C-alpha cells in the first residue's frame, strides 16, 4: 500500500463540529508511510488520526450533514442548486462498531472528497496495514514524535513522557543515555533525533536482555543462518539490522521485529477460499439484532449500526419488523415490547444499500423477522427494498439453480454483489405480552412472525425460512433452500440428542444460531461448539466485543475479510503447538502487574487445557520478563478448524491486549506478537515476545 | 513571545500575497496564483521586543464571501489592501473590505495599506489606465479614505521594491502594541 503523492500533499478543507458551530479552515494530510490522516489549522497546530483507527469514509449524499443553521449559511446549503454535495467528506473513527467519531470536511475544490475517501478507506482495510511488523508500529511512534513539533519547532520532552506513560523516571534516564535534555520543559531538535538515535533510546528504555540469551547458544553470518534454520523454520540481513559480518543483541532484535520474521503467514490474510462451492458450506459472519447499539431491553437502535458490522465484513444481519402509526403508516425496525428506541425500515435498508459492498463483494442475507400486519406496510418494506437495493437485490431464482429438491445452493461467486432476502414465503400471528412473557426467556419475539403477504414473499429465494419439525423432516423433504434458525439453547439441545443428524443437516442446508432472550445485557455465547457442527450463520450481537466477538472478529478478518470462510472438505464432501510466553513490551499505559492466558478454540477432541502466566515479576509493564515452561497444545486434529487465543491482562483482570489466530496462519520460531484490542483492531504499544514451535 | 495574528484583505490581484511573500523571503514570486487561504510567519524586533507576526493570507475573490471570514475569530490587526493602481479596489475597500471586517470585528485595529507604489509613477501602467479610463489613487485619496474608515495608520508600499513595505508590518504589530 503506496501512499499517492497528492495525499502527502494536502488539499483544502473547512473541518466543522470539531467544536460547536465552529467551522475551521485546514490542510489535510496522509503522511508519506500511511501512518496517519493529519489536518493542520491555520494557527499550524495539528491533529492526528491513525490510519488504522478508520473505519469508513464518505462523500457527496452519504457524508454528514451539518444541522445547525450557521453552518447551513456558511456553506450555502439553502441555496438553490449548489454544489455542496460535490464537496462534503467525512471519515469516520472509533476503537469499535458503536463508539464513533465523525470527521467532517467540507473542500474548496469540487470534487476531491470522493478521491480522499476512496484512496484513505483502501489504505485503511488494506489487510497488511494493521498486520506490520512490530518495527512498523515503534516506527508509528517515532514519526509521531517528529511530526508533532512546538512553535520552536522542536520536540517537547513532554512529548516523550506522554507517549511511554509508565515509568518517567526510566524514560528520563533514556533521553540522557543518548545525549539528550531530560526535563520537562525542554525541547529536542528532530535532527538530534533520528534512527538509530530513536532505537538506541528504545533499547535503553526498555533493555533485551532475554535476547541475549538467544546468542549464548555477537553472532556470525554463519550462526545467524543456523538461527533462521533451526528456529524461525518449519548476510543482506545483518547489513539491514546490524546498528554498527556479525549480529550484535541490538541488531538481532531489530531484526526480529522486521517484516521479515512475521508471525502470520500473511497469504492467508487475503482472499484465497475457494468460493465457488455452495453457500452452506462456508461458516458466515452474522450479527443478531443488528440495529441495537447497546442493551437488548433499554438502549437505542440506530441504522448506522448496519454500515459498521458490513464494512467489517458481516454478511448477515437482522431487521426486526413493526408497523409504524398514522399518518404516515411508516414501517419501523425496533425490539418489540421493550424500551429500545426506533429507527425508520426504510433508513436501515439506505444504511444497508451503502455499505453492503464496501469492503467485500461477496452475497448479504437479510434476517426478517417481520411483525408488520398490514399488507400495506408490507408492500412499503418491499418497495424499499426493490427501489433502493436496485440490481443489487436478488429478487428471482438463478437460471443454474431452480428451487427445487435435490439442488444445490449457488456460490458466493454466483451471487456476487448480491443481496438475499430471508423472510417467511406455518403458524403466524402477532404478539401478545402473555406470548412474549413465555418466550422472552429463550426465542423472544423471533418465536412468533406474522404471514407473509404477495409482495414480501415474491421476494424470497434461496433463504427460504421454515420452522425446524425434525432432522428426518428436513432430510426428507431434501430443499437445499431452506432454513432452520435455533436460538444457542435449542441448538445446543439438538446436539446433545441428535448431533449427528445436525452435521449431516449442514452440509445441505443452512441453519442460524443467535442469543437466547435471556441475555438481556447482550451478552454472547461462545461460537466454536456450533461452528464444529458446521451452522454456517451463528449470530453474534456485535455492539457487545466480549470473548465470542473477540474470537469471531479475529477468524473473519482471514480471507480478505470477505465475510466467508470455506469449511474443510470434510464438512463439505457428501499437529502439536507449542508457545512459550517470554516477556512483553509497554503492555500497558501504567506500572502494573500484568500476565498472559493462551488457550485453544477447535473440535471437541482438541486439547483442552488452559494457561495462565504467572503475574509479570513486579508492576513494572515497560519491559516485564516472565519465567514460563512451554504452554503445550498436543494432537490438535484439524489445525484449520483451530484458533489460538494469546490474551493480556493486568492485576485485576483488565484487558490490555490480545491475538486469536487460526492454527494454520501461525509461523513458527521467536515472534513479536502486535497486540489487537478486543474489536481486533491493531494497538501500537503493546507486544509480547513468544516462541513457536509445531510438530506432528 | 508575543503572538499577534495580522490577517490580510483586500480585492482580487491587489497585491496581498506578494506583500506577505516579499517581506517574509525577500523575494518576489514569479507566478501569480488565486489564493484560498495561507500563512506565514516572521519573528520580528519593534522597539526592542521580540514578537512573533502571524500573517493571514486571504482570497480576495468574491466567491470566498462566505467562507474568508472564517479565518477571522480572534484577529489582533487587519491590513485592508487596495492597489494605488486600481480605482475599484480602493472603492471596494469602503463598500466591501472595511464592512466586512467591522461586522466581524467590530473593534480590531485596521491599517489601510496602498500597495503597488511602485507603478503609480509607472509610464507604461498610466497609458494602460488612461486607456482604461482611469488613474492612480492619490496619497491624499488614500489618507482621506482611511479617515473615513477609522484606520489607526494610511501606509503606502510596494512588494516589488520593498519600498515601505517593513513599515507597514512594524505598524500592525504598533496598533496591538
Ligand atoms: N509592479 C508590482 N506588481 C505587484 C506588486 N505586488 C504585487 N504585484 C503583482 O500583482 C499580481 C497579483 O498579486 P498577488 O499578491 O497575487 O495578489 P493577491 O491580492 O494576493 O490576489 P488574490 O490572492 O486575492 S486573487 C501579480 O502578478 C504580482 O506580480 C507590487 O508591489 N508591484
Ligand atoms: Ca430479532
Ligand atoms: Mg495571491
Amino acid at each position: 500500500p503506496k501512499v499517492k503523492a497528492y495525499l502527502s500533499q494536502g488539499e483544502r478543507f473547512i473541518k466543522w463540529d470539531d467544536e460547536t458551530t465552529v467551522a475551521s479552515p485546514v490542510i489535510l494530510r496522509v503522511d508519506p508511510k500511511g501512518y496517519y490522516l493529519y489536518w493542520t489549522y491555520q494557527s499550524k497546530e495539528m491533529e492526528f488520526l491513525d490510519i488504522t483507527s478508520i473505519r469508513d469514509t464518505r462523500f457527496g449524499k452519504f457524508a454528514k450533514m451539518p444541522k445547525s443553521q450557521k453552518l447551513r449559511d456558511v456553506f450555502n446549503m439553502d441555496f438553490p442548486d449548489n454544489s455542496f454535495l460535490l464537496k462534503t467528506l467525512t471519515v469516520v473513527s472509533g476503537p469499535d462498531m458503536v463508539d464513533l467519531t465523525f470527521h467532517n470536511f467540507v473542500s474548496y475544490k469540487e470534487n476531491v472528497g470522493k478521491a480522499w475517501a476512496e484512496d484513505v478507506l483502501a489504505l485503511v482495510k488494506h489487510p497488511l496495514t494493521a498486520n506490520a511488523s512490530r518495527s512498523t508500529f515503534l516506527d508509528k511512534i517515532l514519526v509521531k514524535l517528529k511530526m508533532q513539533l512546538n512553535s520552536e519547532g522542536k520536540i517537547p520532552v513532554k512529548n516523550f513522557f506522554q507517549m511511554f506513560p509508565a515509568d518517567r523516571k526510566r524514560v528520563e534516564a533514556a533521553l540522557s543515555a543518548c545525549h539528550l535534555p531530560k526535563g520537562k520543559n525542554d525541547a529536542i531538535n528532530p535532527e538530534d533525533f533520528p534512527e538509530p538515535v530513536y532505537k538506541s533510546f528504545l533499547m535503553s528504555l526498555c533493555p533485551r536482555p532475554e535476547i541475549d540469551e538467544i546468542f549464548t547458544s555477537y553472532m556470525t553470518k554463519e550462526h545467524l543462518t543456523k538461527f533462521i534454520n533451526q528456529k524461525q523454520r518449519d548476510q543482506g540481513l545483518i547489513d539491514k539490522y546490524e546498528p554498527s559480518g556479525q549480529l550484535s543483541p541490538e541488531g538481532m532484535v531489530w531484526f526480529l521485529c522486521g517484516p521479515e520474521n512475521s508471525v502470520l503467514a500473511q497469504d492467508k490474510l487475503l482472499l484465497h477460499h475457494d468460493m465457488t462451492q455452495p453457500l452452506n458450506h462456508y461458516f458466515i459472519n452474522s450479527s443478531h439484532n443488528t440495529y441495537l447499539t447497546a442493551g437488548q431491553f433499554s438502549g437505542l437502535s440506530s441504522a448506522e449500526m448496519y454500515r459498521q458490522v458490513l464494512l467489517s465484513g458481516c454478511r448477515c444481519v437482522e431487521l426486526d419488523c413493526w408497523k409504524g402509526k398514522p399518518p404516515d403508516e411508516e414501517p419501523i425496525i425496533t425490539h418489540g415490547f421493550t424500551m429500545t428506541t426506533d429507527i425508520f425500515f426504510k433508513e436501515a435498508i439506505e444504511a444497508i444499500a451503502e455499505s453492503a459492498f464496501k469492503t467485500s463483494p461477496y452475497p448479504i442475507i437479510l434476517s426478517f423477522e417481520n411483525h408488520v400486519d398490514s399488507p400495506r406496510q408490507q408492500a412499503k418494506m418491499a418497495e424499499y427494498c426493490r427501489t433502493i437495493f436496485g440490481d443489487m437485490l436478488l429478487t428471482e431464482p438463478l437460471e443454474k439453480f431452480p428451487l427445487k429438491p435435490g439442488v444445490p445452493l449457488p456460490s458466493p461467486e454466483d451471487l456476487r454483489g448480491k443481496i438475499l432476502i430471508k423472510n417467511k414465503k406455518e403458524e403466524s400471528g402477532n404478539l401478545d405480552e402473555e406470548e412474549i412473557k413465555k418466550m422472552q426467556s429463550d426465542e423472544g419475539t423471533a418465536g412468533l412472525e406474522v404471514t407473509a403477504y404477495e409482495e414480501m414473499s415474491s421476494l424470497v429465494n434461496y433463504i427460504q425460512p421454515t420452522k425446524f419439525v425434525s432432522f428426518e423432516f428436513s432430510a426428507q423433504k431434501n430443499r437445499s433452500y431452506v432454513i432452520s434458525s435455533f436460538t444457542e439453547l435449542k441448538a445446543y439441545d439438538l446436539l446433545s440428542k441428535a448431533s449427528v443428524q445436525f452435521v449431516d443437516y449442514n452440509k445441505r442446508q443452512m441453519s442460524r444460531i443467535y442469543p437466547k432472550g435471556t441475555r438481556m445485557d447482550s451478552s454472547n455465547y461462545m461460537p466454536q461448539m456450533f461452528w464444529n457442527a458446521g451452522c454456517q450463520m451463528v449470530a453474534l450481537n456485535f455492539q457487545t466485543m466480549d470473548l465470542p466477538m473477540q474470537q469471531n472478529m479475529a477468524v473473519f478478518e482471514f480471507n480478505g475479510q470477505s465475510g466467508y470462510l470455506l469449511k474443510h472438505e470434510f464438512m463439505r464432501r457428501p499437529t502439536t503447538l507449542s508457545i512459550t510466553v517470554i516477556s512483553g513490551q509497554f503492555l500497558s499505559e501504567r506500572s502494573v502487574r500484568t500476565y498472559v492466558e493462551v488457550e485453544l478454540f477447535g473440535l471437541p477432541g482438541d486439547p483442552k487445557r488452559r494457561y495462565r502466566t504467572k503475574l509479570s515479576p513486579s508492576t513494572n509493564s515497560i519491559n516485564p520478563v516472565w519465567k514460563e515452561e512451554p504452554f503445550v497444545f498436543e494432537k490438535i486434529l484439524m489445525p484449520e478448524l483451530a484458533s489460538l487465543r494469546v490474551a493480556v491482562m493486568e492485576e485485576g483482570n483488565k484487558f490490555l491486549g490480545h491475538r486469536i489466530i487460526p492454527i494454520n496462519a501461525l509461523n513458527s520460531g521467536y515472534h513479536h506478537l502486535c497486540l489487537h484490542s478486543e474489536s481486533n483492531m491493531p494497538l501500537t504499544m503493546p507486544a509480547l515476545f513468544i516462541f513457536l514451535e509445531m510438530k506432528d | 513571545m508575543q503572538a499577534i495574528k495580522c490577517v490580510v484583505v483586500g480585492d482580487g490581484a491587489v497585491g496581498k500575497t506578494c506583500l506577505l511573500i516579499s517581506y517574509t523571503t525577500n523575494a518576489f514570486p514569479g507566478e501569480y496564483i488565486p489564493t484560498v487561504f495561507d500563512n506565514y510567519s516572521a519573528n520580528v524586533m519593534v522597539d526592542g521586543k521580540p514578537v512573533n507576526l502571524g500573517l493571514w493570507d486571504t482570497a480576495g475573490q468574491e466567491d470566498y464571501d462566505r467562507l474568508r471570514p472564517l479565518s477571522y475569530p480572534q484577529t489582533d490587526v487587519f491590513l485592508i489592501c487596495f492597489s494605488l493602481v486600481s480605482p475599484a479596489s480602493f472603492e471596494n475597500v469602503r463598500a466591501k473590505w472595511y464592512p466586512e471586517v467591522r461586522h466581524h470585528c467590530p473593534n480590531t485595529p485596521i491599517i489601510l495599506v496602498g500597495t503597488k507604489l511602485d507603478l503609480r509613477d509607472d509610464k507604461d501602467t498610466i497609458e494602460k489606465l488612461k486607456e482604461k479610463k482611469l488613474t492612480p489613487i492619490t496619497y491624499p485619496q488614500g489618507l482621506a479614505m482611511a479617515k473615513e474608515i477609522g484606520a489607526v495608520k494610511y501606509l503606502e508600499c510596494s512588494a516589488l521594491t520593498q519600498r515601505g513595505l517593513k513599515t507597514v508590518f512594524d505598524e500592525a504589530i504598533r496598533a496591538v502594541l
